[PDB]
């Protein structure tokens, strides 16, 4: 089960298109939207082509189901109220794709990337534990919900690796701050040949999108910070 | 149809069982239990409309006479953290969630505070009950904590970040807002 885009940013009054493609040999899809602080709510169902159900949404929340049973949704004259996660099921048992993020903003004034940083291991820590924290610091960005990852020697590391469950406010009365870390063996650290990296995606802006502002338009960008083992 | 689950919230430290329960106020055809991950995605952890299902240590079962189930999951591992959902049923009803919170058992503490350039300060290797408190200052940002797991050591470790362009800002003030343990090693 497939959905793009992955996330998407728009204002008041536009239109957003999110596409699902279900998982083959399933007939039916399902649209649900994931608003902070209400849980689920029941959007849409097709099957075979065709609208079957309704949440209590206005008519303005459309779509359709093409005869490979793939399927889009279109909201039309966007709120601000809108903003949730959007996810698609498809087929007895429901199967989940990743869903769309929307958020709907007054303008795209406020959309910044990250600026990400990486802290390399204490001495200290070193001689006291013998491990290795390596820090890493995303900062300045908005909106949230980025993807932080870390890599190591080419491939994606998941043990040793801990970040936050949510963003800090960078003035809490607003661009956010992530942060996260990886602990490695000090000789893990030690050795010349590794080569650690922090890595952020962003989601932001695309080519539809209009930027006037002079900084560079904050588009949809990976935004990466490393460091390398003692030399 | 109303979907109530069971608890709201549960904290508790990795080895220890627990039971979170889904009640339905009417019949149900399906009923599945998901967990979603931290980028958004539900993973499926049963189907389950009546009986009986064992995967790894997770177990479900659904007395549907009774209009119940119970997810019960074995020696609960930090990795098992996130949201439960219960689903009943083309549409399905979601309840609520329950958010599960899986911290390490940390015999061998080792408080400490570091210091990491390229300016950041590192508090780490503390237990579990420690509480990091935010700082009431708005341009000191500290993090609460989280653990992570060196699989291939058997080791899990508490750690949380505090950082800031306050000159008047260092590691050994950083965390002063919290409940320190006394043994601190300040480097
Ligand atoms: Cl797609
Ligand atoms: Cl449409
Ligand atoms: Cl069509
Ligand atoms: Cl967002
Ligand atoms: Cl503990
Ligand atoms: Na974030």
């Amino acid at each position: 089960v497939t959905q793009s885009p992955t996330h998407l940013i728009k204002t008041r009054g536009q239109q957003a298109t999110l596409r699902c493609s279900p998982i083959s040999g399933h007939t039916s899809v399902y649209w649900y939207q994931q608003a902070l602080g209400l849980g689920l709510q029941f959007l849409l169902w097709y099957d075979e082509g065709e609208e079957r159900n309704r949440g209590n949404f206005p008519p303005r929340f459309s779509g359709r189901q093409f005869p490979n049973y793939s399927s889009e949704l279109n909201v039309n004259a966007l709120e601000l109220e809108d903003s949730a996660l959007y996810l698609c099921a498809s087929s007895e048992t429901q199967y989940f794709g990743p869903g769309t993020r929307l958020l709907v903003l007054e303008d795209l004034k406020n959309v910044f990337p990250p600026e990400v940083a990486v802290f390399e291991p204490s001495e200290a820590e070193i001689s006291h534990t013998q491990k290795a924290t390596l820090v890493c610091l995303a900062t300045g960005f908005y909106p949230d919900h980025v993807e932080l990852s870390w890599w190591v020697n080419g491939k994606e590391v998941h043990s040793g690796v801990c970040t936050d469950p949510q963003p800090l406010k960078e003035q809490p009365a607003s661009r956010y701050a992530l942060s996260s870390r990886l602990r490695v063996s000090a000789t893990f650290w030690q050795n010349p040949r590794n080569h650690f990296r922090c890595q952020v995606q962003f989601y932001g802006l695309s080519e539809n999108d209009e930027w006037t502002q002079d900084r560079a338009k904050p588009v949809t960008q990976i935004v990466s910070a490393e460091a390398w083992g003692r030399a | 149809i109303q979907v109530e689950q069971s608890p709201p919230d549960l904290i508790l430290q990795e080895g220890a069982n627990s039971t979170l329960r889904c009640n339905f106020s009417d019949s149900v055809n399906n009923l599945q239990w998901f967990h979603q991950n931290p980028w958004g995605q539900l993973i499926n952890l049963f189907y389950i409309p009546s009986g009986t299902k064992q995967n790894g240590r997770l177990s479900a079962t659904t007395v549907a006479t009774e209009r119940y189930s119970l997810l019960y999951i074995s020696s609960s591992q930090t990795t098992d953290s996130g949201v439960y959902f219960c689903a009943v049923d083309g549409r399905l009803y979601f309840g609520r969630g329950t958010q599960l919170t899986v911290w390490p058992d940390i015999q061998k503490p080792d408080p400490a505070v570091y210091q990491l350039r390229d300016s950041v300060c590192l508090f780490t290797d503390f237990d579990s009950q420690t509480n990091v408190s935010q700082s009431k200052d708005s341009d000191v940002y500290i993090t609460d904590k989280c653990v992570l797991d060196m699989r291939s050591m058997d080791f899990k470790s508490n750690s949380a970040v505090a950082w800031s362009n306050k000159s008047d800002f260092a590691c050994a003030n950083a965390f002063n807002n919290s409940i320190i343990p006394e043994d601190t090693f300040f480097p």
